[PDB]
């Protein structure tokens, strides 16, 4: 009555430490961490679509600022804005800013469509100095500076297109806003000037507002830009005495919009991941991140932790 | 763990044992020995597994969100920006906080409860001829040679075999 | 030694698969779905007051477009606004649209206060061919549609109602934009004209767009509605040099603001119900559905997933 | 299930066993039967109901909200509102796959907990004249009428009657 | 065969109960309360700093109304405004109100910078009967009430600040809306007046409106104020033709807004915590809390549960 | 609770035991008494303080939010900032309710199976020496004075000098 037998585990000589409900280290013999905290010091061009914007931001590429012709036609699941672009024409506001942006940027497409507009007797196409073009005078490209003609004549401008397409149509247009009276005068005879843009069940008026504004590119004046959107079926009309930056067509509004922005200097490179943050693309399986709130795709779920690990293995009791 | 057998009445691990989670240590007259136990091991990693593919598993696919980065104050918006993405960033840290906690106790109930299953497994098989020593050993009251020792490992020890010898040596 | 008792558990021929922690699929005896994935084709009128907007939305039931007599009075817990309903009167916008509906519907009643207000010199009671009613030229029979005298003149109005009640008033008017400036003199003589609202605490001004709009039953004018709020112990103040849609009284404000609106086509049944989806009426007592987002009332929670089994039940295994 | 009773020792369930949850199933001179044990069964079906009843409990009374379905995109405000009721539902429907995975997990420790609380009260009244035989059975060391089976069912076995009997039988 | 040792557990002779998953009543030996369910009737001065405002609000305290002089200077984690507030100066709105109450709460203290505003031919320092400090007519001491010359002139003001400082500067004016034409002439020469404030980004245009309002401390016009904040590397330029309630200085800015408000009419006492409800500070090691929602710094999470026992013993089975 | 040891075969507790959470009662030649077990008390309280510390643990440093009472109504941006705090509200109170419902479910299996491990501590001591009685109690089947009985309550009891008197007590 003499041979033995014992029933054990197995052991390693150190282990890692884990949290339960009751103890917050435990020592087990393998666990898995469940926060990422590394990223990738580039943005992956694949499976997404990347759109880099690079020195033109989105709105500035929506109107057609110098600089933004290589965003004609793009198209995009993310669109990569850089924090170090510039403005390169005239100086300019748009009164809801963001929710412009964020309505170009959901949209996902620069999709440009030209229409003429029949704008009778003011001059056409102005341009300036604060928005050079290879040098040489330019303008905002999807925008048409109208002036008074030669014959100093700005009559009531009364224009409508109708939509009669499968899809939405987003009319940007904007109002300038002079210095002084003798600059208004100069530029749209009349004085006030003033805009209303209308479809079948919205509208948008605006008054121009005279006034001495800070110098940006040898100009004190300033343009607002406003937004019209015309569904199937709609049509828009443009009714003006003055003022007026009109437009010289519609973007393409997609029926389904998933696309969004992201707005970071980190260079896009050549690997493939479906998740973005503003500090680089994540490659990882693991369910959650510490590395920032601001995260664009198939992500891990953003947490404060730094680490949290989960014990796949049993208790560690070495010996 | 719930059961008190793993850092409990089987005092340590093996560092020995290294092709398995769980196993056999004996000693008879031939000499000594260490084999893994492949079902207990494999019960003990299946259910492992299982929590893992079941929490690497969800989505998370976001595009068009709101702003989170605000240069200078607006104000009432903002206010509200903030403070939504700030709730979802705390109450979703909550959830893996609580879900590793969970997740841990259970795990280690899970492995401490799979060594005992296989210690009642084998006090099962030896019935009357052995007796709990206390510490996740048994002695067994006959002679147990090789064959002997690895029948019980298997499951095919039969214990009307030895019974008479070890009835007679546990009590007289 | 010889007998044998044995101790054990039940089984079925096939139970029913749920999930654990650790094993997506345990067959188990029995199981309890707490998701209600099943809703009812019709909306419950008990034990919720429910009351049907048919073709007029809630904004055009306040206002009192043609066709919207039959909520006057109406009290509800949830008002039912059918997404095929029509405007039948002058073509109109409300600047804070979303702001005037919920407030509207939130208050749960329509109880107008007519009260006299003493115009000076103006005409009143303004019509249009753009609504009808029963044939014949009518407005929105809450509003006051002020015009200028036969003797061509439009004077300031300076009127003040004061709120010694013991409830909130909500004044509803509106502000008028006409086609050309001849409309504009045509009906109130002046040019511009002008309204300016006020309480003791808040304020609004509006100065009228002349334009064209597009043609809406015959019209290319538009009308602005606006709404102030009147506490007890408050008063409101009317400015006009023209243009003004004038209020015939107030509606009466709940201290207690306790309904909702839901917007489906769903038809009102028999049913007994107090969870309304906008896809029909939930008759469930699981804790989660998957039915819709949209849900008013005692409702189970909504969520994504199509089903959830919870075990009631030990695990099955047969023979 | 942690104890390792159902879908371990206790090789299946008796789909014959249709008036309780668990139960006993005898061999002796007279012949053979299945009953049912109430005790066990009540205290499985008490703690699944409870957890039913703590779950099938809570309001969620809403009326005035906010909107969730848009014709067209507007912007700022909208992105908002679309992203404050995403992460709620998310949040919610993570809830609800976590509970239901608790609750089960929960659910069928207990019946095998159940199950093995009945099978060691068994053990415990047989004292010595009996010995497990591994599969949930007890081998009992002395003639055992139908009376005899029934004291053990409901308690009322008395192990010193026969203990003289079942030694004798077990050890010589 | 005959010695007995019995292994057993502690009972009491009335426990507490709890609930679990399967029990909403178990007894158990003993339990900890999770729920803070008292409050202090005071708030704790320490450690946050709280500043009572009184009498003012923050808004009056910004704009420098009279008996707001105690909060110059003011630094403050915690603003603590009081329900019972007046306002005592020239009646106004704020047409953006809970932006810039939010904003100067945030920001966290009152330090103001005052500057020399070289306007033209205006008189200045105008004030009103509406606003007596120790009796006797005053205004906002922050605000500078421009007029006309008595030369019966108010030509065009141009006046411009700028930023190099290292800190964002806030500046606080306001638009004079005057009852009648006639005082619209009697203040400003000018009909209509106008202001534009803007900075190199930004800018805003407010036509002044005319008209009657109630009668607030005898007056029947109202100022609206607005903010500007200037950036460093940013200027300011005012522009006006009349009605310009002009600024006195700038506000400091801090990089770290931190702070906030809360309104209550609770004391403020000697006792030392970190976390203030509406109701009274709490004082407790509890994680949850059913007092206020609103609650600020150190806190419990706010719940709607009154209790919630935590089991800290086992069952309890006394005799 | 799962090991069903309390409110099990453990009948009820000991309002006597009022320096321990377990402990020992025994029976002898010489009298009776009542004395804590340090171990396995110490044991259950560690944990259920850990709980506690975990528990009691994290900030909400919260100071600019967003308003949360209004006088009266203003539409959109009200709704959304009322259905904002209203959801985080339903989901904290959800988050607590369950938390405190299962970390009692786990204290109360904590306690019961701290109870059982000292139970089974007790029996893998006395060996052959003692039958388990059903309710918590051994029936030892030799003398046992207050120095044996102490022996076995700080685990030095060598059940080698008794088992050759037991083994005759229990079998003849
Ligand atoms: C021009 O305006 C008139 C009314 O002023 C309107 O009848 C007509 O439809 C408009 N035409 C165009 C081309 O806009
Ligand atoms: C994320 O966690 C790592 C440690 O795992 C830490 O070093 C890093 O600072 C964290 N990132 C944050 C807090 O943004
Ligand atoms: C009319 O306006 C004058 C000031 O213009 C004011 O004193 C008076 O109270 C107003 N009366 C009414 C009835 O509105
Ligand atoms: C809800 O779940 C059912 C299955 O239970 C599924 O058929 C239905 O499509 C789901 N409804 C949704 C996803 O809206
Ligand atoms: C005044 O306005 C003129 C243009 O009207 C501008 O050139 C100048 O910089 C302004 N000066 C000041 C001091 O504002
Ligand atoms: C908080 O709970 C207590 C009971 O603990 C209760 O008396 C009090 O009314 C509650 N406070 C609320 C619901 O605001």
């Amino acid at each position: 009555g003499n041979p033995v037998i014992c029933m054990g585990h197995h052991a390693v000589a150190n282990g890692t430490m884990v949290k339960t409900l009751a103890d917050d280290q435990v020592e087990v013999v393998t666990a898995q961490e469940l926060v990422e905290s590394q990223n990738l010091p580039e943005l992956c061009p694949s499976p997404l679509r990347l759109v880099d914007g690079q020195t033109c931001d989105i709105i500035n590429g929506a109107l057609g600022s110098p600089g933004c012709d290589h965003l004609n036609g793009a198209e995009w699941d993310v669109f990569i804005e850089r924090p170090n672009a510039v403005d390169t024409c005239y100086p300019f506001d748009v009164p809801e800013y963001q929710s412009l942006r964020s309505i170009l940027a959901n949209n996902g497409k620069f999709e440009f469509i030209a229409e003429e507009f029949q704008w009778n007797t003011v001059k056409q196409n102005g341009k300036s100095g604060a928005c050079k073009r290879a040098n040489v005078n330019d303008f905002f490209n999807r925008l048409n500076w109208l002036v008074k003609s030669d014959g100093n004549a700005y009559p009531l401008q009364n224009l409508t297109k109708i939509n009669n397409g499968d899809y939405a149509r987003l009319y940007i247009w904007g109002v300038h806003h002079p210095s002084t009276d003798t600059e208004q005068t100069n530029l749209y005879k009349n004085n006030p000037g003033g805009v209303t843009v209308s479809t079948k069940t919205s509208q948008t008026s605006v008054v121009p507002n005279i006034g001495s504004r800070p110098l940006v590119r040898g100009q004190s004046g300033r343009v607002s830009f406003y937004w019209t959107i015309v569904e199937p079926g709609d049509l828009i009309v443009f009714n003006t005495i003055g003022n007026l930056i009109a437009p010289r067509g519609h973007y393409k509004l997609n029926n389904q919009k998933k696309s969004t922005i992201l707005n970071t200097a980190i260079p896009i490179g050549s690997c493939v991941s479906k998740c973005h943050t503003d500090k680089g693309s994540l490659s990882t399986t693991k369910p959650f991140q510490n590395i920032s709130r601001i995260a664009v795709g198939d992500c891990p779920r953003y947490v404060k932790q730094g680490s949290l690990k989960l014990a796949t293995g049993m208790r560690n009791i070495p010996e | 763990g719930l059961f008190g057998a793993i850092a409990g009445f089987i005092e340590n691990g093996w560092q020995g044992l290294i092709d398995g989670w769980y196993g056999f240590r004996h000693q008879n007259a031939e000499g000594t020995g260490t084999a893994a136990d492949l079902k207990s091991t494999q019960a003990a990693i299946d259910q492992i597994n299982g929590k893992l593919n079941r929490l690497i598993e969800k989505t998370n696919d976001k595009y068009h969100q709101i702003e989170k980065e605000f240069e200078q104050v607006e104000g009432r918006i903002q206010d509200l920006e903030k403070y939504v993405e700030d709730t979802k960033i705390d109450l979703w840290s909550y959830n893996a906080e609580l879900l590793v906690a969970l997740e841990n106790q259970h795990t280690i109930d899970v492995t401490d409860s799979e060594m005992n299953k296989l210690f009642e497994r084998v006090r099962r098989q030896l019935r009357e001829n052995a007796e709990d020593k206390g510490n996740g050993c048994f002695e067994i009251f006959h002679k147990c040679d090789n064959n002997c020792i690895e029948s019980i490992r298997n499951g095919t020890y039969d214990h009307d075999i030895y019974r008479d010898e070890a009835i007679n040596n546990r009590f007289q």
